[PDB]
DNA sequence: ATCAATATCCACCTGCAGATTCTACCAAAAGTGTATTTGGAAACTGCTCCATCAAAAGGCATGTTCAGCTGAATTCAGCTGAACATGCCTTTTGATGGAGCAGTTTCCAAATACACTTTTGGTAGAATCTGCAGGTGGATATTGAT
DNA sequence: ATCAATATCCACCTGCAGATTCTACCAAAAGTGTATTTGGAAACTGCTCCATCAAAAGGCATGTTCAGCTGAATTCAGCTGAACATGCCTTTTGATGGAGCAGTTTCCAAATACACTTTTGGTAGAATCTGCAGGTGGATATTGAT
């Protein structure tokens, strides 16, 4: 058998999705979440399809940006993996949490 | 035996085929969780925000703009929707 | 009796400096509107779209497709260094990143 | 009844700075976005620079300062010009 | 000459909850600047709700709506409370 | 005559709150249940800022609100933190915290 | 008739003891040497685009004094909404 | 047979002297003749208001203070304990301010 | 770095539906014309609030010495997460039917806008009070050395 | 574990600045009566948006193997902290001349308020096009063995 050593794809796959554009999420399970999140603040709600995607585009942003970010953070720490611990302090610098 | 909030549905490949958007070489397994965690705060409060828009209008349909409305309204200013 | 000349086009330009004015007027920006003030803002409303614009349309032909996908937009926008502040706090639709790979990460040899 | 758009004012001005390109409808989308982010901007920080100043209205002399505060360096500045640029030509209406 | 503020009421509601208590001048200050803050955010959200809503006036209901997205959690429903029914006390006099 | 702010049962000035609605230009008109309701919340928020703070006042073994007992209130109240956040108290200093790992030990 | 002094590199009157003084109540327990430059680096720039739009405010309304609600103003602007001044 | 503390013990010390406090720390003619000069090299021939030299002077000290301690966030997110440059630019890149 | 070998990319070509653009008419804006109203520019000018200036002092910065402990560098085991084939299933896709609602005309009652006229609450200096900052010295605690 | 060396706490004092109180003149609510729009409340559609519905597609979960990474542990050079002596410069205070707000008044230049006349900006069909969606076949990259 033979093969990629590990990292290698993930840089092969880094390079593919940095130029695409499509959405990553799946739009059924996505949907499912969006409403159910909505449903839980007021009952009775539907939705226009465009205010769906609306929703997805402003999430994908907002993780994937949510890092580059952070791992800037695990490159901090002589590190090349994103942890929890990475996250957090992210959000924590940007003032999402302290 | 498959019972599982949607949050789940965000299926784990999926959930980060995005932090290779984001530019990663690679990631730990606890990394997923905390991540579900931060992407259902993140719509949530915007949902919040976008719904009271929906209700201050006296509808009962979501539309695009009061999810536009919304972002703009937490600094997370989204073009291609109608402002 | 003497007839039409877009005020627009008196002031050579292709935006709508009426509409601009109509929409100052009901903005609730302030009491009374001056009539240059619409002008002024139509011409840098037109400017600044030529700009992106054209920018945009570079990265277009850049990419080898004949028109303008949001995807360009975004590689003019966050090309340039400044239209990023102009717009560093909002978010093109379907745009995508610029591709961007840490030092750190890549093989090395 | 159908509301309007900046699309033909992008379209035109796209026309001239680009005679052989077109432009997606999506990608219209953004433009038209754009265009109404920035009037709304400026709107708001003349309004606010007018109201700073007990003056009850919004002159050219608004627009320009708004524009020197929000507009970065030297995006600023043609900015500034085009703009003192068409109003001159407007008051030449003769 | 004739500069006006909020500082007699600051000191009026200060007497209500610390009767013992005073406040500095450079807090008194402060407490301005914090109303003022307060007071425009409240206002101004609901001057884009009644525009998005293309109705021409600000009702009670407006400055709600507005106090509903504003604020967080508890001091904005302690609020909307306070608050909806300082007008019925002011609408069930006549 | 008897002036809108006790009528509704308000120290904040109902009739000032109206008025100061007339220059935000913040819509053509103004409903007259707006001033009432939002003068009450400002004399609300003021209120609630103006206890928690009086107790660091308190805490403190002093009389008189200093800005720096506003600062000890905004910030170690959580819901009254956010709605502050992107604001700078003067004269108010920052929260007692040191890091964990910084302690001897 | 008398102008003077020329003002000419006053960054470094924000003194290394100074500079050491915000980091401690930044909580701050031990700083590298090249910290101190690279601070004023920082205050420099953050200080030139507060008083860009200080000064902006204070020109359209055509005065020659820089006023604090300009600074405010112009700090609010930055989204640094100080509380204490006029505003 | 003269000593008094060990490396690192009166740092705290202080750290707790200055956070207990809320006095302007950057001394105050240094200041003023930086704010006036950064003005001048703006615009010639400006007055200053003692009024908005403290707001400068109060807006600084609050701005720097509070990036010093996300940068320390990051110097102990590294396992180190001393802020760095190094630091400092993570904590501008990240709260966007563009470095 | 080269040799040989899976394994992945990447231009070169290409014909088509799904879009984009172009054409062909219609209310709705925008533009005019004539009529009034007003906000704020010029022109004094009263009066703060700024800019220097000086003297003396003592707080605080600077520059130097000495070592401790921090940052960085190497080594290394082990365990975590990447890589993949594998096999079953959730998601996609393509219309579709029908109720559900948003979108609007039309039509008045209620709510708010003007324009004055009293009437009163808020403000600006002057009149009293009186917290608390700063200076103590006495205690307790913390720190660091034997 | 004791003992010296500071430093931190903390209670009491006390004259002063900064807070609190008290009086008197004017801008600003409030009160009336008449003058104008609005935001529904009822009556009606078009259009999206929900609920199903059903074939297949790839996508996801799952399990297995190994690599390399992350976390730990040690060692060490050197950098940064603590202490001091030295001495500059900020801080204080108090005075003073003047530039420059800001407060008033006066009078155009400019904007708004209506009334009709044109013109354009936008739709829904009708007439053109290009990335794509996909099939190659030639190179670049990657990997394990020499
Ligand atoms: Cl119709
Ligand atoms: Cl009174
Ligand atoms: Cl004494
Ligand atoms: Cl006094
Ligand atoms: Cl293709
Ligand atoms: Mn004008
Ligand atoms: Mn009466
Ligand atoms: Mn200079
Ligand atoms: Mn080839």
């Amino acid at each position: 058998p033979h093969r990629y050593r590990p990292g290698t794809v993930a840089l092969r796959e880094i390079r593919r999705y940095q130029k695409s554009t499509e959405l990553l999420i799946r739009k059924l399970p996505f949907q499912r979440l969006v409403r159910e999140i909505a449903q839980d603040f007021k009952t009775d709600l539907r939705f226009q399809s465009s205010a769906v995607m609306a929703l997805q585009e402003a999430c994908e942003a907002y993780l994937v940006g949510l890092f580059e970010d952070t791992n800037l953070c695990a490159i901090h720490a002589k590190r090349v993996t994103i942890m929890p611990k990475d996250i957090q302090l992210a959000r924590r610098i940007r003032g999402e949490r302290a | 035996k498959v019972l599982r909030d949607n949050i789940q549905g965000i299926t784990k490949p999926a959930i980060r085929r995005l932090a290779r958007r984001g530019g990663v070489k690679r990631i730990s397994g606890l990394i997923y969780e905390e991540t579900r965690g931060v992407l259902k705060v993140f719509l949530e409060n915007v949902i919040r925000d976008a719904v009271t828009y929906t209700e201050h209008a006296k509808r009962k349909t979501v539309t695009a703009m009061d999810v536009v409305y919304a972002l703009k309204r937490q600094g997370r200013t989204l073009y291609g929707f109608g402002g | 009796r003497a007839k039409v000349k877009s005020r627009s086009s008196r002031a050579g330009l292709q935006f709508p400096v009426g509409r601009v004015h109509r929409l100052l007027r009901q903005g609730n920006y302030a009491q009374r509107i001056g009539a240059g003030a619409p002008v002024y803002l139509a011409a840098v409303l037109e400017y600044l779209t030529a700009e992106v614009l054209e920018l945009a349309g570079n990265a277009a032909r850049d990419n080898k497709k004949t028109r303008i996908t949001p995807r360009h937009l975004q590689l003019a926008i966050r090309n340039d260094e400044e239209l990023n502040k102009l717009l560093g706090r909002v978010t093109i639709a379907q745009g995508g990143v610029l591709p961007n790979i840490q030092a750190v990460l890549l093989p090395k040899k | 009844s159908r509301k309007e758009s900046y699309s033909i004012y992008v379209y035109k001005v796209l026309k001239q700075v680009h005679p052989d390109t077109g432009i997606s409808s999506k990608a219209m989308g953004i433009m038209n976005s754009f265009v109404n982010d920035i009037f709304e901007r400026i709107a708001g920080e003349a309004s606010r620079l007018a109201h700073y100043n007990k003056r009850s209205t919004i002159t050219s002399r608004e627009i320009q300062t708004a524009v020197r505060l929000l507009l970065p360096g030297e995006l600023a500045k043609h900015a500034v010009s085009e703009g003192t640029k068409a109003v001159t030509k407007y008051t030449s209406s003769k």
